[PDB]
């Protein structure tokens, strides 16, 4: 749970001001709950974690070495084209998951801000619009048979248009 | 007062052709009765027929299905208003929908070529 | 922050547990109805806790239990949004369903498949709780269609009541006609915002966003009762009274309005919807009140009343008092259910005679149900402090206090009168005239499973409205500055309805022979709208599906064209090429023609 | 006796065995690029014979 | 892949030589073992597609079809175990052999890369179907039905082959993913247009449009349970898979080479869904429903959007299973009665109390009741079509409505009325047919649970 | 609903049916039974006025005007009788009204219990086959070659022997 | 809330109760077979109103086909018994 990734803003908790001559039910209710339910559950969790630690196991994260790109890849030849296209599919999937992360953080921020979502929930919306212009200019009109070649054609046509605009 | 219709037929009583006292028409009614009674009796000599291990066959049902399913093309004779309704149902609506879709797509295409249509958030399509 | 989710999942787990038991073999040994009733009671007692914590913190909650899929930047997951609306609707629905289950356990003896009935009920309940406390529009569609099919089954429980099948078909057709616009909304949002969730949809609070609103609007008109698509509510009554109450007094109809109110943030910036919510919902307060003056069947009358109240709530939405609408849903449920409960008791006591025309002296012969029925009738009229007031009268304030269309306001007040009108109609024809029912009598209401539920529901219908109106956070800013003839309009006009109903019901005597007048005939026959729609639309659509498509395309032309044409063609060519007789005098002439041809071709082509 | 009947249950297992063996032979063919690729090119650590 | 095929090539001699009292059980259980072993393909840890040789391959779009086929085999077996009960052991053995040959061909084709191998297998699928339909029917028009089937299919087959040749010559090879990594773009002239045609016409003629839906009803009616199953489940899917795998080259033609076919597909969906209301013959109703859904599949295949492809695969699998199930139910109600007609037997649910809940659970999956892969697919496809144009939700909705109608019409003219009194031949449910229903259903539950397997290329 | 009607009708039954229909619609219009009795007596007087008349002309004229007045002054939503068509119990129990022949396919482990009742089915069916063939000749002997028949069914002109076609009537389940 | 079924004695006592409360012609002494038109000189109107009163007394409806032919209290009772399937 990378907190640098998921902010989890602070929690400005309020204080209790029970000004009356009657007792708070939640006090006794939650006390009895935390008493009867959490006790056995917590003991069992400790048991499980101890068994874990005694028969521990590890697993790593796969690091995919990099390779040349479609550019430095002669037409007709394939081996290169394949070792580039699969890398590109990996990048595509990673960008999609990034989009998911942004959306999740956004919904969080929204709810956690409540009715003030129009003022304090505008920062993340800007990251969203920017990231989304990127994902658009990259992967908008490819087609289910998408691939590095079509993405490159997109990039190149867009570059040509921008450059013609600049020159006039 | 009241008028007929294709839905709300003229009920039994009000029908002028009823209350007739024609001997020929009453005889036709009694002939219908003879027919229906013969049918019901032939049916009841099987509904209760013991030693039976099967069901009944409804030849009216079978003939109705035949006439709705397979007796069609043989007795079918092409004529106008028929060829016409067919060509209509087979051509008209397809082409209407098609003009609609083509106009819409060309609108969208020229709009984008201009570079206007707000496509923000259309990331998945 | 752990007890909360614990409870919110525990209620669903409780409702599951019986269904699971249904799979098992214990039912033949066990009292499934009592089992389920008590599980529901404990589900309610659980659901209560959220209310306390919420009124004490006013902290909404949002949860994502299970991650279903990840469809390339558009994920899906079982997400709940425990806010005021749903956290309260759960409690109300359970407070009603417990009583309904007791009533059924008493009302459906002599029937074998009672455990089946109970399982169906609790399944609908699970689906409705899902729809209520759901956030993802997909989960919401799940609730939608599951409710639809459950209602189908329940209206059809007696699968020989021929017209019941047709009623169920009506229901399904109209619910699908709503699902159309709902899918429209889902699609528009998944395109223009990439997400299905209300959180990430709220950011559509600036654009036109009119097509999805039209979609939700059609969904409301369908799943609820409105002008175009009401006719399916009166027919359900063909089914039993417990479900005709549960599924048609506080559920399966409030769903559309619940959806609209959950989507209210985008409805405050569209001044068209704000209007069309009045020419659609207020109208229904007339096209059913009319039909609620001559109809004899208790259940039909009650259903038309329900349509009226739902139109009223859509009106208050149109003019932007959504929390008012929701509170009215909550309150309305209580007594609109107790009425069906009392009616079912009456019927079962008698020999299945819904008709008011064959009952009377009900007060003396049966004081309890009559007292409760009067309670409910006056509460629906708008008696000042019976949990009807605490929503109805604020609504009638706003309706005249805001910039509301004239005709809409006017027919709405007319309907507010017709409420008292047909309520006193029930009263007179059932509770004050003579015993026009058969001679035999086997009354019995001293049974607890039928005397306790009504008692609990009456206490609720008397207290909960006040309790809520004083305990909920004050969502909106009211208007408390107007003349008396605009602050007390509902009260005055309901009293007017009482007086007029008394005068007319007493005129029913005096040997004033009746006459088939067209206004009343219209009212009784619903306005002829079904009588024409359900008699032409089916006929034409089916006749087209037969003539053009089946015969004239799929059996005639698409066969005469390709295959039979090829057949005739090849057949004729074969007839030609094998019409030959065995004569060398001819075969050789043909060989010679061919030789000539070949020579000439070579000559030309060099 | 009974084998004439209860032997047939030996084919399918033998078919699966033969299938896995044939796939093993195919994969032993195409052995080229065993470690010459450009994304899984190791150093062949000691005592770790080839894939 | 041989691990999936070879045993399916051993079930044949097994059937031939096994004794009568035991061949059924032996072959059935071992086919189930094959179905089990057919899951190794699901170890798709990473995105690198699976390739076993120059002759075979697998993929996320093919694996589902493979498993579904290897699992529909034994269901055909079982559903084919009460009729032909008075037919000789040799004849029933022939029947089993034909079923198994169908299985093997379908697997080899859904796996193969070279479209020419795909094609020869796609056309060898016929012989067993034509045979099964002619030699085991119950009416007389089965002959004309088989003829139509065969000749529609071969007319399609021919120009497909001719275009495969033109390709193999212009391009160097036909292997897939090489066609991808070395595709190009076409000058978009009448030549390339007719090429697009000769490439898609066969797959379409197979996956029926409005214009050529004619051989489906005749087949599903005159033919028995197994032929109906396999048609409604796979022999249509072959066209869809071929079109998906092949359209990779014909870019961009498919933007303006689609309007007529999309229009036809939608209009046909609508008209056939309507006919499903007033079509007496139950199996004919089911067949036209299949047409109505495959039209959605086609409209989603053409426009080439990822959402669309995933929805196509979802709805494909769902319809396959659901149609097999509905046909099992029809056959069941037929063996007791011997009349397909819908209005003859009525008012059941008083003697088949459970079976209904195997009728119901099908309709709800036909009318797109969620949470079901059916509705997920219908909905994603409607999304893609809405993006492609805003004036198609109309037809989507009309179809949804007419389906919600005729599904319940079918439920209610067979399990909602009042029981007849001359159907004394109502042998109660057999554990066998109950099992078939449960097996067609349960996988729907598990896939509704975890569909990531059943998505497609884009996921 | 057991006996069947004749093809034609008579003025008598036509007028009777008009009378019953009008009186039911009046019971529906005018709720209180006192008013119902009053107006029913009035209708009775209206009838007894023209009763003694016999001229087919006046008969048809009055009948066809009466039917029009009835159809024009009838109740839109009349008083249906629950156990009869239109009501809220018609067929309500047909979902439970199973026939007997479902019995034969019971399992012996189930008909093990309920033994007595199944001890009497046989002697009932035995009361059917032993007296079936006879029930045919009774008609095939009296199948009057005149060939003009109704749907009625003659009884067992003999004694001891049973009537013809009693199966489709006997064993008809209860109404419950 | 189902009351008990109906028996022949109850049916007969009820029918006599009603046909005695009748006032037109009945001399307050009805034989179970006190034929209406023959043995009491009644009218078709009276007979039909009797049938209607019985319909109201027993909730259900008697169809015309048999209302026109009933001419005996014993026949009415036999009809009701064969309709409600009484006397197990
Ligand atoms: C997802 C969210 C959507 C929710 C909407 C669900 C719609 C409800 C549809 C419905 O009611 O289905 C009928 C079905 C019951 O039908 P039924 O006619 O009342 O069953 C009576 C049996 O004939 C006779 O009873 P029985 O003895 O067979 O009961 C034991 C049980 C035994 O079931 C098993 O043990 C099979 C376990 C696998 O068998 C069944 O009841 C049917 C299975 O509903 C269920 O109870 C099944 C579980 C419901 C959860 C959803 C299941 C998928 C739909
Ligand atoms: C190709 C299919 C079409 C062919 C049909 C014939 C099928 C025969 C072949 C065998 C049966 C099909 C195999 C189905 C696999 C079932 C997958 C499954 O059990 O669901 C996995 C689910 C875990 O959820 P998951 O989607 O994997 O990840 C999201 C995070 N929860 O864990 C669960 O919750 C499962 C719930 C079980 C109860």
């Amino acid at each position: 749970w990378d907190k640098d990734v998921y902010p989890e803003p602070p929690s400005r908790t309020p204080a209790p001001s029970p000004q009356t001559s009657l007792p708070n039910p939640i006090t006794y209710l939650t006390k009895a709950y935390d008493l009867v339910v959490d006790w056995p559950v917590t003991l069992v969790r400790e048991f499980i974690e101890r068994q874990h630690a005694k028969n521990r196991t590890y697993y790593y994260h796969r690091q995919y070495r990099r390779v040349p790109d479609i550019t430095e890849c002669k037409e007709g030849d394939v081996l290169c084209i394949y070792e580039a296209e699969m890398q590109w599919r990996r990048d595509f999937k990673v960008d999609q998951e990034i989009m998911n992360i942004i959306q999740e953080r956004l919904k969080a921020c929204q709810q956690r801000e409540g009715e003030n979502y129009q003022q304090n929930c505008a920062k993340e919306l800007e990251q969203f619009t920017k990231v989304t212009k990127a994902y658009q200019d990259r992967y908008l009109d490819l087609g289910a048979y998408y691939s590095a070649r079509k993405c490159l054609a997109k990039q190149k046509q867009r570059m040509l248009e921008e450059r013609k605009a600049a020159r006039q | 007062k009241y008028k007929p219709a294709p839905l709300a037929t003229l009920p039994s009583t009000l029908d002028p052709a009823e209350y007739d006292v024609s001997p020929e028409t009453r005889r036709a009614q009694v002939e219908r009765l003879s027919i229906r009674a013969r049918l019901k009796r032939e049916y009841l000599l099987q509904y209760n027929d013991p030693k039976r291990v099967s069901h009944i066959e409804d030849p009216a049902l079978i003939r109705w299905t035949y006439a709705r399913s397979a007796n069609i093309y043989p007795n079918f004779r092409p004529t106008p208003k028929n060829s016409l309704l067919g060509a209509v149902a087979g051509f008209g609506p397809l082409i209407f929908w098609y003009y609609v879709f083509k106009t819409d797509r060309d609108r969208k295409e020229r709009l984008i070529q201009e570079g206007k249509l707000d496509r923000k958030f259309n990331i998945s399509y | 922050m752990n007890i909360f989710t614990t409870s919110i999942l525990l209620i669903f787990i409780l409702l599951l547990s019986p269904i699971l038991i249904s799979m098992s073999n214990l039912i033949k040994h066990i009292n499934f109805p009592l089992y389920t009733t008590t599980s529901i009671k404990f589900s309610f007692i659980i659901s209560l806790l959220p209310l306390l914590m919420f009124f004490h913190n006013n902290m909404e909650y949002m949860i994502t239990t299970w991650h279903w899929v990840t469809m390339n930047s558009m994920e899906l997951k079982m997400s709940f949004k425990t806010d005021f609306f749903s956290i309260l609707f759960t409690s109300v629905a359970l407070f009603v369903t417990w009583s309904i289950m007791q009533f059924s356990s008493w009302y459906m003896h002599s029937d074998p498949n009672i455990n089946r009935f109970i399982k169906y009920l609790t399944l609908f309940l699970i689906t409705m709780l899902i729809l209520t406390s759901a956030n993802n529009m997909f989960q919401l569609f799940i609730g939608w269609e599951g409710v639809g099919i459950m209602s189908f089954l329940l209206i059809g429980w007696w699968y020989g009541r021929t017209d019941a099948n047709t009623a169920a078909l009506q229901a399904i057709l109209y619910n699908r006609i709503g699902d159309i616009g709902f899918i429209l909304a889902m699609v528009w949002f998944s395109l223009n915002m990439n997400s299905w969730e209300l959180q990430q949809i709220m950011f559509s609070n600036n654009n036109d966003n009119l097509i999805p609103l039209m979609g939700l609007l059609i969904a409301a008109t369908g799943k609820s009762a409105q002008f175009g698509l009401h006719p399916w509510l009166p027919s359900a009554m063909e089914g039993p009274t417990p479900v005709s109450a549960l599924l048609h007094s506080s559920t399966m109809v409030v769903a559309g309005i619940f959806l609209l109110v959950r989507f209210h943030p985008l409805t405050t910036n569209n001044n068209f919807i704000l209007t069309t919510m009045l020419c659609l919902g207020a109208l229904t307060t007339l096209f059913t009140a009319i039909c609620a003056l001559t109809q004899n069947d208790i259940k039909k009358i009650i259903a038309f009343s329900t349509s009226s109240q739902l139109g009223l709530m859509m009106v208050t939405l149109g003019m932007n008092q959504p929390h008012l609408a929701f509170l009215h849903i909550c309150t309305h449920a209580f007594f609109k259910a107790m009425l069906f409960m009392c009616s079912g008791s009456i019927i079962h006591s008698l020999a299945d005679e819904q008709d008011i025309r064959k009952m009377g002296n009900i007060t003396k012969i049966m004081p309890f149900t009559s007292s409760c029925l009067v309670i409910g009738s006056l509460a629906l009229t708008g008696m000042p402090f019976l949990t009807g007031f605490y929503s109805k009268d604020l609504i009638i304030e706003a309706i005249n206090t805001c910039n509301t269309n004239a005709w809409a306001l006017l027919i709405t007040l007319i309907a507010t009168s017709m409420t008292a009108m047909y309520s006193m109609r029930i009263i007179y024809f059932v509770t004050m005239t003579k015993p026009r029912f058969p001679p035999l009598i086997s009354i019995n209401e001293n049974d607890p499973d039928l005397m306790n539920p009504i008692k609990r529901l009456a206490f609720g219908s008397i207290f909960a409205g006040f309790v809520i109106s004083y305990n909920i956070p004050p969502t909106s800013i009211p208007v408390l500055t107007m003349p008396w003839f605009l602050k007390t309009t509902a009260l005055i006009i309901s009293v007017l309805g009482f007086l007029i109903a008394l005068e007319l019901n007493n005129l029913t005597m005096k040997l004033s022979m009746n006459k088939a007048n067209p206004y009343s005939s219209f009212s009784t026959l619903l306005g002829f709208f079904p009588s024409i729609i359900h008699r032409i639309t089916p006929m034409k659509s089916l006749n087209l599906s037969l003539k053009t498509s089946l015969t004239l395309l799929d059996l005639i032309w698409l066969e005469k064209t390709i295959p039979k044409s090829t057949s005739t063609l090849h057949t004729n060519m074969t007839t030609l090429t094998t019409n030959q007789k065995g004569l060398i005098k001819l075969y050789f002439m043909s060989f010679l023609i061919n030789i000539i041809l070949i020579i000439i071709l070579y000559s030309i082509n060099l | 006796q009974l084998l004439r009947e209860h032997w047939v249950h030996i084919l399918v297992p033998a078919g699966f065995v033969f299938g896995c063996y044939l796939d093993r032979k195919d994969d032993e063919k195409l052995t080229a690029f065993r470690n010459k690729s450009m994304l899984f090119q190791r150093e062949l650590r000691p005592n770790e014979e080839v894939t | 892949m041989l691990k999936i095929i070879l045993p399916s090539l051993m079930l044949l001699p097994l059937t031939w030589l096994s004794s009568p009292k035991k061949t059924w059980t032996n072959v059935t259980s071992y086919s189930f073992l094959i179905s089990l072993t057919s899951l190794t393909l699901l170890w798709q840890t990473d995105e690198n597609y699976k390739n076993f040789s120059n002759m075979f391959s697998s993929d996320p779009l093919s694996t589902p079809l493979i498993i579904l086929t290897a699992w529909l085999l034994p269901l055909m077996l079982m559903a084919s175990q009460n009729h032909l009960k008075k037919d000789n052991n040799v004849l029933q053995k022939l029947y089993i052999s034909m079923l198994i040959s169908l299985q093997i061909l379908l697997i080899m084709t859904f796996s193969a890369t070279e479209l020419i191998m795909f094609y020869i297998l796609f056309e060898a699928t016929l012989i067993p179907t034509l045979i099964i339909i002619t030699r085991w029917g119950n009416q007389t028009e089965r002959l004309n039905a088989g003829i139509y089937f065969l000749f529609y299919t071969l007319i399609g087959s021919i120009p497909l082959l001719i275009a495969l040749i033109l390709i193999q010559n212009h391009v160097g090879t036909l292997n897939l993913m090489i066609l991808s990594f070395t595709t190009h773009t076409l000058d978009a002239s009448w030549s390339n247009n007719l090429l697009w045609l000769a490439c898609m016409m066969a797959f379409l003629i197979k996956m029926p449009l409005y214009g050529v839906h004619l051989w489906l009803p005749k087949a599903h009616v005159e033919a028995p349970i197994a032929g109906s199953m396999i048609l409604a489940a796979i022999l249509l899917k072959l066209g869809s898979y071929g079109m998906i795998r092949i359209s990779i080259i014909l870019d961009p033609l498919t933007k303006y080479m689609a309007y007529p076919f999309i229009l036809l597909s939608l209009w046909g969906m609508i008209m056939t869904s309507s006919i499903c209301l007033r079509q007496t013959d139950l199996k004919s109703l089911i067949a036209y429903s299949s047409v109505s859904h495959m039209a959605l599949v086609i409209a989603s295949i053409m426009i080439q959007t990822p959402w669309s492809f995933m929805g196509a695969t979802m709805l494909m699998i769902a319809h396959g299973l659901t149609s097999s199930l509905l046909f099992c139910l029809a056959n069941s109600n037929y063996e007791r009665i011997h009349s397909r007609t819908m209005i003859m037997a009525r008012g059941l649910q008083m003697v088949f109390p459970l079976m209904a809940t195997w009728w119901l659970m099908a309709s709800l999956a036909n009318l797109a009741l969620p949470p079901s892969i059916n509705l997920m697919g219908e909905l994603f496809i409607t999304m893609s079509l809405f993006s492609w144009s805003n004036f198609t939700i109309i037809l989507m909705g009309i179809n949804i409505i007419i389906t919600g109608m005729y599904s319940m019409y079918m439920i209610i003219t067979t399990q909602r009325g009042k029981l007849t009194n001359h159907m004394i031949n109502l042998q109660p449910s057999h554990t066998r047919e109950l099992t078939l229903m449960a097996l067609h259903m349960i996988p729907l539950i598990l896939l509704t649970t975890s569909p990531k397997l059943i998505t497609g290329l884009t996921m | 609903a057991f006996c069947a009607p004749p093809a034609y009708l008579t003025h008598q039954q036509k007028v009777l049916r008009l009378y019953k229909r009008a009186l039911r619609h009046l019971e529906s219009w005018c709720i209180h039974r006192d008013k119902y009795r009053y107006f029913a007596c009035l209708m009775r007087a209206r009838f007894e006025e023209h009763k003694n008349e016999k001229d087919m002309m006046r008969a048809t004229q009055l009948l066809r005007e009466a039917e029009e007045e009835f159809w024009q002054n009838q109740h839109p939503q009349p008083y249906i009788f629950p156990d009869s068509p239109g009501g809220t119990s018609f067929e309500r129990y047909e979902c439970y009204k199973v026939p007997e022949w479902c019995l034969d396919y019971w399992h012996p482990s189930e008909k093990a219990m309920y033994p007595d009742y199944f001890s009497k089915r046989e002697q009932w069916k035995k009361l059917r086959m032993e007296s079936w063939d006879r029930e045919v000749k009774q008609l095939q002997e009296e199948t009057s070659p005149d060939g003009i028949m109704t749907e009625a069914l003659p009884p067992a002109r003999r004694e001891g022997d049973l009537p013809p076609l009693w199966w489709h009537i006997v064993t008809r389940p209860r109404e419950r | 809330s189902d009351a008990p079924p109906l028996t022949l004695d109850g049916i007969k006592d009820r029918v006599l109760y009603v046909l005695k409360l009748y006032d037109k012609i009945d001399p307050e002494k009805l034989s179970v077979n006190s034929h209406f038109m023959k043995d009491l000189g009644l009218d078709s109107l009276d007979q039909v109103e009797i049938i209607m009163a019985m319909e109201d007394e027993f909730g259900f409806e008697i169809p015309d086909i048999d209302a026109e032919k009933l001419m005996c209290p014993q026949e009415i009772v036999d009809y009701i018994a064969d309709k409600k399937d009484v006397y197990e």
